[PDB]
RNA sequence: UCUUACUAUAGUCAGGACUAUAAAGGUCCGAACGGGUUAUCGUUGCAAAGAUAUCCGAAGAACUAUGGUAAGCGAGUGAA
RNA sequence: GACAUGAGUAACAAAAAAGAGUUUAAGGUACCUAAAAGGUAUCUUAGAGUCUCGCCUAAAGCUUAUGGCUACGUCAAGUAACGGCCUCUAAGUUUAUAAUCUGAAGAUUAUGACGAUGAGAAAACUUUGGUACCAACAUUUAAAAGUGAAAAUUGUGCAGGAAGGAUAAACCGUACCUAGAAUCUGAAACAAGUAAGCUAGUAGAGAAUACGAAGGCGUGAAUGAGAUAACAAUCAUAAAGGAACUCGGCAAACUAACUACCGUAACUUAGGGAUAAGGAGAGCUCAUUAGUCUCGAACGAGUAAAAAGGAAGAAGCAUGGAAUAUUGUUGUACGACUGUUUAAUUAA
RNA sequence: CUUGGCCGUUAAAUGCGGUCUUGCAUGAAUGAUGUAACGAUACAACAGCUGUCUCUAUGAUUGACUCAGUGAAAUUGGAA
RNA sequence: UAACAGUUUUAUUAACCUCUGGUUUACCUGUUGUUUAUGUGCCUU
């Protein structure tokens, strides 16, 4: 580098456009009905149900 | 290739139970070997003397045994018969200073050393299948497969007991063919006198039971000599 | 550039060079010792 | 046809450099953007360098017509033609030849 | 595809086995069957050509397969040629071999009239 | 044994303790005598 | 510059890449389930139900191809020309099931997914359907027209059918498995 | 304790071939081992001298280990 | 000295490689449950282990050195199955003694002392100089055979191959690490470097080459998961041509090893050149057998014996089938030659 | 001076080899001169061989690229 | 009229895989060395 880079220009490469997008694609489990994440399996009904199914059957 | 056993119940050829597992007891699954229905089975092709006494040593800190047919050890007993367990758990070479008499058997017949290298050779391969296809200990007893591999190898060193209770079995008649039966074959069998002379009283506790035909003495020939005295329980 | 020159040194010629019996059984070794002891060190050799 | 990031070779037929006297590094890069001082001091536009290449349009001219079916609804054109299959193109009368006769315009028009 | 330094075998009674081309008459691209080529006599055969004559010759046949109109292709085992003069017509007297069709196309009726077979 | 001689035809294998491990229980290679019986459960010390 | 890949490769050599595949489908039958990646997931979807098309096939090239594929044949054939092959008798096709879950590892935060079998004793779907129908009976609710239609997904091909499916529902109300679960009418009213 | 030479006590050189020898050769092919010929890579390197391939010697003026000796006015050692 | 910039960028790529289950301790969350608790599931930190797959293997394995900023319950009268200490001395050392020399410091010679990299009784019980010597090389020898050591026997070449002494159990060492997965040296958790023994088997002349039984490993998140642009590195294949490339065949490719095979030019210091060049053969199956070996009873049979074996035969595009050994020839300059040299830009 | 003349080699010879030599500025142990043998020395030619090239193309792995974790360096008078 | 037969080259730019070729690292076939697992496996009364 040729000269130091400024706060104003650094700035920019930094936060102009690399913002943190939110998750907006979220549902609910039918079975429990906590938040999950939308086509994807509820973690918390996935170990119960993937535990339940190891003892009786 | 190697077959593994399972821990599953199954008959002995002993007069005793030698393990829960043991079912029936003095079943004959073959019928009687040459020497087996033979009165005096005696020294055909061995020195003079050899198989009248047998020598059990053992490592007094970690418990490794050596069976000798001969009143010392040299180091081809060692490579012979103790197995890789990791790393640092098999000794170099044998120390004066570790290695004991464990015990020792003689048997009645002072000329029938017969019956002494077939006793001797049972005890070598039940100690091979206690270092290999040891499942009655996997998830019983000491649980080696609970342990890591640095603590199991330490606990399949200790072959102490088990020799112990190798001897109450072999001399009990545990095992296919050999010569501590007598077939009379006139159809009686019966078992051969026996006596073990013990370092320490309270090792010939490791057995659940012994049989009728064992005679035990405290304190092995030339042992004195070296100033070295039993244990003694009653004292 | 520097060398591995201390590869393979045993330590029992560190003790026959820079050793303490090979500096009081010296005449030069004599000054060394006294020069590292009105220094105050505490290590006179080796 | 889509042909993504392209190098000097085969977006520009560069020539490329050598392969194996003595060369370093430098087997199918561009070489030299410019000249010095004396040029601008900067690259010139319009250089050529690697960059994307292909999803353009891409006209053919003056293909014959060599079948017309009206039951499987195909044109036979003869040659090449941009793109992959089952793509759209757009088919339509030479610029760059006289139209055809009045009465063919006229049928079909009727 | 004949290009420069390739080595071909000249097939007419002109005194030539062995001839390397050292350029290709009239075009960029490596000549193929029919096309003239500047070559170097290298070996003789048992007013002919003796080793190191420069003549033209044309191609007549080449290991490289040549696409016909027909879709029928053509593949020889090697690549020969006839020795000619500047002006067009052949040195030799007799051709030993077959020859590539693509002559008749492309001018070169004389060659074909000694031709014993063609492919 | 029939031929004796040095070079007679070797059908033994030479790697007598071939897959034979004490830490990850391979199990004996050959079946022996005392092969059918359980294993003699001493009294922990 | 060139062609586009066939399939992905995993960042693996050839011989890496094939024995990851074997591994994942001699897991799959001997597991009936197995949690792994997504696109790990997706590329044994199509060597899983290569296998099992092999086990419905007479010829003894479809055993000897099966044979080359797990990597334990003397304890895997049988059960993949026995069970397997009779679960899958009147199915067409589309033996597996590939489910995308939340990051098995943490760390990485790299997509996964779970890969069983259709018809198994570890059908997750399965399962979290008849979650919903215990949740909907045991709330005096109405099940949705996507709970219908995967109760008739994971009942139509399946031996015991409505009863295994009902035998569930049964054994996850005795068991409360729906305590504490959230009615469907006050989630609009949720913010958390 | 690097390195050069010397010195004392020790150690190593698969196998094969030719040669007058069973053993007499600064012999030959080629591992270990010892060199570092060419090339590429690397160049804020894995490395303040490395990696891969190729190449040279490999019973000798060979190589290696543990000790010892000779160096800083004169120059120690130096197949230079 | 603190804090910026580059920049949340490079980097965490030795061309071994991972995949799916199980499980312990402590703690953080959600739910069940409101008597605290406990249970189910899940996440974090520090571990352990099972199955499958791959890598190293005359090692990246095991047993021990040099050494050690790894850790302290590592245990011996001696041999088998041990070193040191101790005794003897080599090269050398000496602020020891005597003599001598010397501006002082010191140096010299003799003697003494000291000094291993060497030599030291017995034990599975034990306490003269070829009448030679134990350097190199070769040969022979623990009697069923073969192999490898120990020591000895005999011989060979010149380069001509130590010294000295003899002949009831103290003290010190003993853990762990051996460099591809946490320890040595390289400034460090470095793709480098470092001693000795062992280092499965198949197959071979072999420690070459390929596979790899056991063992270890596939790093302390010092990383992991994806995608598979340009370009770079390291590689594979290629139509026709075959050095047209280039300072120059740089690099790459061709060639290649083996046989008790055939054959081999100019020239020559008569040794060579020469493994010249240039050709032939190879695996599987099988007729056949003088002896050796085996079986039965001289003879017969047998390769589920080692070998020999032929102008025998079968199949395929191909039988030096995969891996390993990197072309041939020719004319000059310089230096006879093998060697040595600027450790780390010049190896001539 | 100079790519010295001539002959051979090349389609083309400032090269190489042979020869003529009036040698700016060869020469006899600062050795002169010709062979055999040897050479990772240097130059030149031939055969074979090849992606060296005509003229590049495709494929594989590791980087490059994106996400998650950790987190440098040279450099910088100030900069719209 | 019908039928039959004949109606440029070179260079360059781009596009395109029908043809001739090249490539093919999860296709088929043959084959060598070695290893692992499974099955099987000699003569005689
Ligand atoms: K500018
Ligand atoms: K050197
Ligand atoms: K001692
Ligand atoms: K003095
Ligand atoms: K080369
Ligand atoms: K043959
Ligand atoms: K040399
Ligand atoms: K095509
Ligand atoms: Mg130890
Ligand atoms: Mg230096
Ligand atoms: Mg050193
Ligand atoms: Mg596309
Ligand atoms: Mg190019
Ligand atoms: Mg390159
Ligand atoms: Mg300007
Ligand atoms: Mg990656
Ligand atoms: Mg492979
Ligand atoms: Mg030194
Ligand atoms: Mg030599
Ligand atoms: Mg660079
Ligand atoms: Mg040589
Ligand atoms: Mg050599
Ligand atoms: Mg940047
Ligand atoms: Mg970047
Ligand atoms: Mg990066
Ligand atoms: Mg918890
Ligand atoms: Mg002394
Ligand atoms: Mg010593
Ligand atoms: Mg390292
Ligand atoms: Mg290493
Ligand atoms: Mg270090
Ligand atoms: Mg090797
Ligand atoms: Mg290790
Ligand atoms: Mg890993
Ligand atoms: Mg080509
Ligand atoms: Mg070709
Ligand atoms: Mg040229
Ligand atoms: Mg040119
Ligand atoms: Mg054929
Ligand atoms: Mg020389
Ligand atoms: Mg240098
Ligand atoms: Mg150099
Ligand atoms: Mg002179
Ligand atoms: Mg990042
Ligand atoms: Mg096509
Ligand atoms: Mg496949
Ligand atoms: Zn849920």
């Amino acid at each position: 580098p040729k000269k130091k880079t400024s706060h104003m220009k650094k700035r920019h490469r930094q936060m102009a456009g690399k913002a943190l997008k939110d998750v907006t694609h979220l549902n609910r489990c039918p079975a429990c009905g906590n938040l999950k994440r939308m086509h994807h399996l509820c973690s918390t009904c996935l170990g119960k149900l993937k535990g339940f199914m190891d003892r009786n059957g | 290739s190697t077959h593994p056993t399972t821990a599953i119940p199954k008959p002995t050829t002993a007069v005793l139970k030698t393990s829960p597992l043991a079912e029936e007891t003095a079943v004959e699954l073959k019928s009687p070997s040459r020497l087996q229905l033979k009165s005096e089975p005696g020294n055909k092709g061995n020195p003079k003397g050899h198989g009248d006494r047998i020598w059990a040593f053992h490592h007094i800190e970690q418990g490794q045994v050596i069976y000798s047919t001969k009143p010392v050890i040299s180091h081809q007993h060692l490579i012979r018969q103790q197995p890789f367990t990791g790393k640092n758990l098999v000794p170099r070479k044998i120390r004066k200073d570790y290695w004991r008499p464990l015990a020792m058997i003689e048997l009645a017949g002072k000329d029938q050393g017969a019956v002494g290298r077939s006793v001797y050779q049972k005890l070598r391969e039940f100690k091979k299948r206690h270092e290999l296809d040891w499942a009655n200990e996997a998830e019983e007893g000491r649980k080696l497969m609970h342990k890591s591999k640095r603590e199991r190898g330490q606990e399949l060193n200790d072959q102490k007991p088990n020799s112990v209770a190798d001897m109450a079995a072999v001399l009990a008649g545990a095992g296919k063919g050999n010569l501590m039966w007598q077939v009379s074959r006139l159809v009686k069998r019966q078992l051969r006198r026996a006596t073990v002379y013990w370092t320490n009283e309270q090792d010939k506790f490791h057995a659940r039971e012994w049989s009728d035909n064992v005679s035990h003495e405290v304190g092995i020939p030339g042992e004195a000599e070296k100033k070295r005295m039993p244990i003694r329980m009653s004292s | 550039g520097p060398r591995p020159t201390m590869s393979g040194a045993t330590r029992l010629v560190q003790k026959r060079r820079h050793g303490f019996l090979s500096r009081v059984k010296t005449k030069n070794g004599q000054k060394t010792l006294k020069r590292r002891l009105a220094k105050g060190r505490l290590r006179l050799s080796a | 046809r889509g042909m993504g990031f392209a190098g000097g070779m085969k977006r520009h037929g560069f020539a490329g450099q050598e392969a194996s006297h003595g060369n370093s590094l430098n087997h199918r890069t561009i070489g030299s953007v410019g000249g010095s001082q004396g040029s601008g001091s900067r690259v010139l536009p319009g250089k050529k360098m690697p960059g994307r290449m292909g999803a353009q349009q891409h006209t053919v001219q003056n293909l014959p017509i060599l079948m017309v079916d009206n039951e499987l609804g195909i044109v036979v054109v003869k040659g090449a033609v941009a793109g992959h299959k089952g793509a759209v193109v757009k088919v339509q009368d030479a610029v760059k030849k006289a139209p055809p006769p009045e009465e063919f315009v006229e049928a079909t028009k009727q | 595809m004949i290009q420069l330094k390739t080595m071909l075998n000249c097939i007419d009674n002109s005194g030539a086995a062995l001839v390397e081309c050292a350029m290709v008459v009239g075009q960029k691209r490596h000549a193929s069957i029919g096309d003239r080529i500047v070559v170097v006599v290298q070996k003789q055969r048992g007013t002919k050509v003796k080793r190191g004559d420069i003549r033209h010759a044309v191609v007549v046949r080449t290991k490289q397969k040549v696409q016909r109109r027909d879709g029928s292709v053509v593949r020889f085992d090697d690549n020969a040629c006839v020795l000619i003069n500047k002006a067009g017509d052949p040195i030799g007297s007799r051709i030993n071999g077959v020859v590539g069709q693509e002559l008749r196309k492309k001018k070169w009726s004389k060659i074909l009239s000694m031709a014993p077979m063609q492919a | 044994k029939r031929h004796k001689y040095p070079t007679a035809r070797v059908t033994r294998d030479n790697s007598k303790q071939r897959g034979e491990s004490a830490l990850r229980k391979s199990g004996t290679r050959w079946k022996l005598s005392v092969s059918d019986e359980p294993l003699p459960e001493p009294v922990p010390r | 510059a060139g062609a586009h890949v066939k399939y992905r490769h995993l960042s693996r050599s050839s011989a890496h890449r094939q024995a990851l595949l074997r591994n994942l489908v001699t897991s799959l039958i001997k597991n009936e389930t197995i949690h792994t990646t997504y696109p790990k997931a997706k590329e044994a979807q199509r060597l899983a139900e290569k296998l099992i098309t092999l086990s419905k096939r007479d010829t003894e090239t479809a055993r000897r191809s099966a044979q080359g594929i797990l990597y334990t044949p003397d304890q895997l054939l049988p059960k993949l020309f026995g069970e397997i092959r009779e679960r899958y008798a009147n199915r067409p096709g589309g033996y597996t099931r590939v489910l995308r879950t939340e990051p098995k590892d943490q760390y990485s935060q790299a997509p996964s997914a779970i890969l069983e079998l259709v018809d198994g004793p570890k059908d997750m779907r399965f399962a979290m359907t008849a979650a919903t129908v215990a949740r909907d009976r045991e709330q005096k609710t109405e099940s949705t027209d996507l709970t219908k239609k995967n109760m008739d997904k994971v009942t139509r091909f399946r031996k015991d059918g409505m009863r295994a499916f009902e035998d569930m529902v049964a054994s996850l109300r005795d068991m409360k498995f729906t305590a504490g679960a959230i009615n469907p009418k006050e989630w609009k009213k949720l913010d958390r």
